[PDB]
């Protein structure tokens, strides 16, 4: 029935993946992994351990990368989600401007690949230069000629996740289940709505320093790796719960309310932000308003719509060859 | 104009190298090669004139019909490398580079061009620059010299070299392409809408509209121009750029 | 209120295993980890994840491996459990695996400095070969002077997984969740009882490479992977779903039945094999006999005790020789 | 996707049975309520529960019931799957036989009407004297033509649960899932198995009064409140444990073994009998052999034989002579 | 290690109370009930089921009420939780006049007994006239000597469940998992809370409409029922889930925020309320504010607190009476 | 209806009764029935000859019709009830007995057997009384009693055979049909042509496994419930098919 597929299984972020999604789902399902090196190991790998009714399947890799892989063309036959995580981890002290050209070529020859076959099929990313990533998988599926714009994701769900940690431990023993969180998603554009939560808030300038860390977290566990990788399982596991929303909203068992970056239409003119929206039977189906928020928060929100303006600027006239 | 019938000016062609432009010197170049397609001398001419107009889908298949008949030629194991790593199949690029050399100026060119297909730049940058030191002429790597840094977010200084290889050749279209994006690369859109039109114009300028003007490399070429669409959102004009005209507007 | 204890937490064995531990603590718990190298690059990417009432701590290693390391002297304080999993070479790069020795001083080393401080805890062995390196920590055990017979386990539940998975994935639809295994944890020197389970059997001839196959399974997993590491993620899953199974034991809110390679305590001549037991408070409770044993198995079995006893004398030997 | 149908929602019987399947049942589904009397007292008290995506329908009856009741059709329409639980249970005097007099019919015309709007839905008997009802129901279903061999079932859980809650007790602490019973559902018919389950066994003596518990049990219950009502809530924890297994058997999430007492289809001599039986996408699917057996057990299973036997004739042939 | 001592429980409510407490409580759980008639068949009934340490104790009273019978106060030690569901039939009932008199004095009578012996335990009413019961509850423990006010909570939890489902009829598909209720537990004396809740909520037309329909949801399904019981099932799960909470609390592995009809210390005018409230290791933890509030629920809270006020004042006023 | 033919059926009707089976009696009463749409004899003897008959649905709408002629007729009513106790029709059941009463459910069926106490009081010697009580307790599944009724009914007028049948009826259904089964014959003995009798001979004869008896018993029940011109038959045909089908399980049995 329902097939989840990982493009890119052997990283350091696959493997937890994979050995996370192979814990909940749904019974009958199956998983496809595919990878250029690595790819038998973590099949008869996984494939001995007792889950009553998944099955295990695998493509192998090719030689050096090579355009229009044919193991990965006929691999992605009858696929209902996609799954890229597929992507260069991190380099030795250079910031992200650096990062960008490697993953949108890898992102755009994989999408290119992939929709070929099983447009219909879902398409969550979960690479690293997200704001400026899924304007490539939008143009890459406008180009291809098939494109739904109520199926395409980019996951968010793990600074809502670090916000809801902070001000779960600042106000103990009161616990609250989410945190929304809206803009874009790489250094600035996040802000938390501290103010549509339950519960008395503590107290103005307090939650400054919160607002700091949940936007420096990320470079914070950088620099606690001493520069030799990047945060490999938070993001390992937000993934898979989201994964796992999505695919259970395709089931039809639920219809859950979620906040991702998803192409907008209607309000706020930036083409994409990430606005709370609710899954169903087919893609989305309602999108939701931000909601009464407060000024303090509100010029956050306007700064943020103009650094993601130019974001996806960036991530739209890339088109960079040079030869 | 179906017709392939062109003259045969192989001595102007040679000629017009460096002092005219590259599209009319790629049809008579063609031209004179045509009659029989299977001589050394008259591939590798042909992938070398096909360098500097980018065509490189038949420059490639140009590249290896003359590869396949002679693994001692210097030149045909050369033009390979730079073709293919800008594109892609990193490991045949690799192979062909170790082929050119296992049959023994061009080395450090080489050299920086495994660089930078490996994502590795102000280093083959820095080869290329200590290598131009030495010959300080032949245009068509200065481009290397820019297009190496360009991509390493640099702008301002691939601008200088650039500008260094236009005054020898003017019909290199790489140059212009490479300025084209790089002032596309500081939010000032006309800059590189202004460049982008100038090169298509000229390229596809003179006699290449007669003789099956239709190329299908020229595809390659004509969405080229819908990059910044998203900054000229006229409906008047983004629907004419599906035909590629340029009469509308004629670049003023 | 359980303080669990993993050491080690930076390999294969490590990361993943402790985030599959993370997400499903009792509410109310304290994680400790502690390595030699990469100590905070692990804790920070778990001091972010939502849930909460589970903290985290974590303690440096010295460089280079020094004895007696006061780091996890102090951090060894009022634990409960302990999961001792470090010092792993994973095939170093070599045809050639011997000098276990290696192994073998590298846990003495800490064991003895982690019994210095917690005499009662409850320890588990997930180092290879657990055959020889359980009586080895049961001789540093002794050579202190506190030393418990029911308080010390060994974890052989990964080829509990492995038979029950290929039984399962041979008749269908019926499902088994579990199948007994005794013997060892190594080569042939381990057997599965194959007739204890419900339903029909399959026929000798089909039964006697199925028991063959349980048996190779690192070669199976290496030569796929071609000399890179070997399995990682199976381990993992053993020692979670152990270890599960012990906190809940130690809480008083279950008494499940495991497979433990744990002393016999004066029922067989062999003074260690795998012998089923109910765990209960207080450690291990009451020992349960195989029961009946097929003629076709009693000779493997005696194989089985006839290669425990020699591992069991070189372990002996090995830790008599030093100190 | 799937629609339940719960026929007599008045009694104890039906009214928890009821409770406990909408707080249960997966997302998406439909649930049906009918009886003669009190159908709206349970349609409004079930429709103020929290448990979003459950849809209820109800239908009440008529006075003096008449046949083929127009409220049970119009309501029994697109209906997965039936409960018969109506029938009054035992009142003082009114042997054994009289009830089957009273139920018999009770239970034909509620089956009849049931039968031609849906020729495909799967059926579930909970009143006793279920050894005798199974057969009516069958020979009610098989004069339309649409008797189906693999979608009749009847609910007998009740007695190895039982048998499992009175074994637990005993080899304390030592926990067992669930223990084998087959035969009927009678004083004299139920034949458990002890000599199946894990572990070893107790004395020769205690045991034979463990296996007499499990025979009378509803005799002291009744001893116990013989003034009104029996045991109600009981029999419901059976029904909606059974459901649920058929409810995920049509969805494809599970595909479980049972021991209800279905039709043998040759593999015994009896018509009907309790066996091990899995159920899939279809209903029934495979019979499991019942296996060895010891001493004693044959000598049980060799007199139920013959008492069910003499039950299915004092069942199956019904004349009701019609004054 | 915990105890829970059911009161009543061969009632209506009381029987399904029992039967959802009972399956669902966690490991090492005492089930004490007791009943005047009735209660030893009912306790007998649940010792068939299946269960792993959960043992089954109750007592027996008289036909004739006895004041203080030795009968409950053998089974009042060693008990923490003391779920009260003790009534009177609906139909001798008539005029509301004589139904106060009579529930008011078996109240009185039940937990004066309960707390002769055992003045550390949590109470939890569930009978009928809270608002009106509850203060009855504090006087009496106040006359007895001993008095805590973060150990006495009362059932509202059932408003929470009306409201919730009614929103979830109108606005779809969108879901909400709670919704907060302020005031009384009489037909008129709530306020819902719809303010709080995320999303776009509907016009005033609607919303005054939904709010009376939760303001009479409780006669219509009497209406429906003939004067026959006053919802059974309802309360029973409401009762059955916040008692559940209460446990989980007291046994440390959560601290939840629950609406409960509590006693204010001086957050608010009424001496009691129903506010959200966090329960931990000794009861109500930390009070919270009503927080912000519209013009309409503005204008609702005096009229809220005025019939409050006076239901407490005619509470206080039959106190001290027969005391 | 091979009785249209005729142009006086009716004296057919008045003296088939007896000699031979009912069946075409029945016949000649819906043939004067069709061609006398007003006379309420000829309904009220079609509606007790199809009772006799043992074909309860049409006799309850040729009662109907009856009633409709004369709301005040004494066999119609009696007649009515014991063919609706017999379709489970409990409300038309009360109604016909609350109209025989009137002619000459634990509520209901309260009031019903306080009227019937009360009838019976006042009328200690009438056997329609006692058949009617004996009815009710059918209805009520109390047979032991309705057994001792029908003794009673079958003393006081020793001479018919329904009543007697309807004895042995109440032995059926207790699992004692042995001793009906000389009651059947007795029945028998007083008519030979009263298909009911041989009914509940056959099933006594299922009741203690006397597959063959019971077979051809059946078999014998079926031809004489054609009216021995089956082509000719109206009513026959709607309910025989379920009778056929009985052979069908009883064959089931063998």
């Amino acid at each position: 029935m329902v097939n989840v597929a990982v493009i890119g299984a052997a990283g350091g972020i696959g493997q937890s993946l994979s050995l996370l999604l192979l814990r909940e789902l749904p019974f009958g399902s199956t998983l496809s992994l595919y990878d250029v090196v690595g790819a038998p190991g973590v099949a008869a790998d996984l494939s001995h351990i007792d889950r009553a009714g998944i099955t295990v399947k695998h493509a192998a890799g090719k030689l050096p990368p090579v355009p229009r892989d044919p193991a990965l063309t006929e691999l992605a036959e009858g696929v209902d989600v996609f799954v890229i995580v597929a992507g260069v981890p991190r380099k030795p002290g250079m910031t992200r401007d650096d990062l960008f050209n490697v993953n949108a070529g890898i992102v755009m020859d994989l999408v290119l690949t992939c929709a070929s076959v099983s447009p219909n099929a879902c398409f969550c990313i979960v690479t690293n230069p997200v704001n400026s990533t899924t304007p490539i998988a939008a143009q890459t599926l406008r180009k291809i000629g098939v494109y739904n714009k109520n199926k395409l994701l980019g996951v968010s769900l793990l600074d809502g996740l670090r916000a809801t940690r902070f001000i779960n431990n600042a106000r103990h023993p009161l616990v609250v289940p989410y945190v929304p969180v809206v803009g874009g998603h790489s250094d600035v554009t996040i802000v938390p709505l501290y103010s549509q939560i339950p519960g008395p808030l503590p107290d103005e300038s307090t939650l400054k320093e919160i607002r700091k860390r949940v936007q420096v977290a990320g470079t914070e566990v950088v620099k606690a790796k001493a520069g030799r990788g990047s945060a490999t399982l938070s993001m390992a596991e937000a993934g898979a719960r989201f994964t796992m929303h999505v695919v259970k909203a395709l089931m039809g068992l639920d219809t859950p309310m979620v906040y991702a970056y998803v192409d907008t239409d209607g309000e706020h003119e930036c083409p994409f932000l990430a606005m709370p929206v609710v899954l169903g039977k087919n893609g989305i189906e309602r999108r939701l308003p931000i909601g009464p928020i407060t000024t303090v928060e509100k010029e956050m929100l306007e700064e943020a719509v103009g650094v993601v303006k130019k974001n996806i600027a960036k991530g739209e006239t890339f088109a960079r060859s040079k030869l | 104009n179906p017709y392939m019938y062109h003259d045969k000016p192989m001595e102007e062609g040679i000629a017009m190298l460096q002092l005219a432009n590259m599209a009319e010197a790629a049809l008579a170049f063609e031209a004179v090669c045509q009659k029989e397609p299977e001589n050394v001398e008259a591939w590798r001419r042909l992938g070398t004139t096909q360098a500097e107009n980018e065509k490189d889908c038949l420059a490639i298949i140009a590249l290896n019909h003359a590869r396949m008949l002679d693994p001692k030629d210097i030149a045909v194991h050369a033009a390979l490398a730079v073709s293919h790593t800008n594109e892609h199949n990193v490991g045949a690029a690799l192979q062909s580079l170790r082929s050119w050399l296992l049959s023994q100026p061009q080395l450090h060119a080489s050299l920086g061009v495994l660089h930078n297909l490996s994502h590795r730049f102000d280093e083959a940058a820095k080869n290329f620059r200590r290598a131009v030191e030495l010959r300080p002429d032949d245009a068509h790597m200065w481009n290397k010299l820019g297009a190496t840094l360009a991509n390493g977010n640099r702008p301002q200084e691939a601008l200088e070299a650039y500008n260094r290889a236009l005054d020898i050749n003017p019909g290199y279209v790489r140059v212009m392409y490479n300025m084209a994006v790089s002032y596309s690369n500081m939010a000032q859109y006309p800059l590189a809408a202004k460049h982008i039109t100038r090169a298509i114009a000229l390229q596809a300028g003179g006699t290449n509209p007669q003789g099956e003007g239709s190329r299908i490399a020229t595809r390659g070429l004509w969405d080229l121009l819908r990059m910044t669409l998203n900054l000229m959102d006229r409906s008047d004009l983004v629907e004419a750029s599906w035909q590629q005209d340029l009469t509308p507007f004629l670049r003023e």
